[PDB]
């Protein structure tokens, strides 16, 4: 399927440049973004969690795209959970009930 | 307003729970709580209390803490 | 003398439900104030079995009709008309005169309830105890209803027995469901050969039994 540019943005391709691994990077992990190893991948989980990598380089992404305090932040912040949890998306954790944001709401 | 028991030659098969009972009145019937008695030639061992931590992952909405003693030779409470 | 004995040994009966016991004699009933021989009795838990109905033919003040002492002469009988989930105890019928005091064979009763599903919370042995040169591994199991369990304390895969042994409470007041404990002995000579240690239960409850497992120098 990856016939042009174009595809790899829609099929989620990231180059094996910097991030040789093949298995998982997990979460709470000391992980950097490489600078010139490209990352085509628009990849976010429609759970309202993104991850690590995809998490890192979508919020520069946005801090590229739009300022410090509306962009990055609210990517990661729990500031619309209040917002949310209203809407919905209701979760217990830790035996206690809390709002979970989803990489499409904040994107909306 | 004292009864005896004398126990002689004491063995392990002795070891029991003992009770004096009052009988043979209508005006007193309340039921004794007896006494504990082990033979056996071994002195009283102080319990090891070990401190057991739950050092894996507790429960979701609760902490289980446990107390563990160990090597205490009497029964008694 | 007057020789009491009792033909159920052991029952489970649900609460509300009518049971009945009969106890004879075989002497006279006669009694230091003249009464039947017959004392009845129910086991309590923490405590001895406790009176129900003296003097045979009389009913004690202050016991419920759930117990009859209705029984006379040399036989007797004894009701429960209905249960309690804190009535679970052993019942003695026996002669308080002369000196050979003969107790009923006893009928422990231990009440139904539903097959609960008990939880595990596993403790690593303490590192002070491994400086004594023992060794033990907690396995915790609660509140269920079945007492009737087996526990296997494979060591590596390999089950031990002889010095590891299991530990079992009593029905509950809250909701008459026992509770399980194992704890694995093992020297410290032994506890240096084995890396992993298991705790294995078979229980009725348990739709298959769970095992958590500690390598060794985990605290």
């Amino acid at each position: 399927n990856l016939t042009s540019f174009d595809k790899l943005i829609e099929n989620d391709v990231i180059t094996r440049r910097g991030y040789i691994d093949q298995g998982e990077y997990e979460r709470n992990g000391y992980h950097t973004i490489n600078l010139f190893s490209p990352i085509y991948s628009a990849l976010s989980s429609k759970i309202g969690t993104p991850g690590d990598l995809m998490g890192r380089r979508m919020a520069f992404e946005l801090l590229a795209a739009k300022g410090y305090k509306e962009g990055m932040v609210p990517y990661i912040s729990n500031q619309y959970e209040k917002e949310a949890k209203d809407r919905g998306s209701k979760i217990r954790s830790y035996g206690k009930e809390i709002g979970l944001v989803t990489d499409d709401l904040v994107l909306e | 307003n004292t009864a005896f028991l004398q126990m002689n030659s004491l063995k392990s098969d002795d070891t029991a729970m003992y009770y004096c009972v009052i009988r043979g009145d209508v005006y007193n019937r309340q039921w004794g709580q007896g006494t504990l008695v082990t033979v056996s030639s071994a002195s009283p061992t102080s319990p090891k209390v070990f401190p057991l931590s739950l050092c894996s992952t507790q429960p979701d909405g609760n902490v289980v803490i446990a107390c563990l003693v160990q090597g205490f030779f009497p029964q008694e409470p | 003398d007057i020789v009491m004995t009792q033909s159920p040994l052991s029952l489970s009966v649900t609460p509300g439900e009518p049971a009945s016991i009969s106890c004879r004699s075989s002497q006279s009933l006669l009694r230091r104030d003249g009464h039947n021989d017959l004392e009845w009795y129910l086991q309590k838990p923490g405590q001895s079995p406790q009176p129900l109905i003296y003097l045979g033919s009389t009913r004690a003040s202050g016991v419920p009709d759930r117990f009859s002492g209705s029984g006379s002469g040399t036989d007797f009988t004894l009701k429960i008309i209905r249960v309690e989930a804190e009535d679970a105890g052993t019942y003695y019928c026996m002669q308080n005169k002369q000196t050979p005091l003969t107790f009923g064979q006893g009928t422990r009763l231990e009440i139904k309830r539903t097959v609960a599903a008990p939880s595990v919370f596993i403790f690593p042995p303490s590192d002070e105890q491994l400086k004594s040169g023992t060794a033990s591994v907690v396995c915790l199991l609660n509140n269920f209803y079945p007492r009737e369990a087996k526990v296997q304390w494979k060591v590596d895969n390999a089950l031990q027995s002889g010095n590891s042994q299991e530990s079992v409470t009593e029905q509950d007041s809250k909701d008459s469901t026992y509770s399980l404990s194992s704890t694995l002995t093992l020297s410290k000579a032994d506890y240096e050969k084995h890396k992993v240690y298991a705790c294995e239960v078979t229980h009725q409850g348990l739709s298959s039994p769970v095992t958590k497992s500690f390598n060794r120098g985990e605290c």
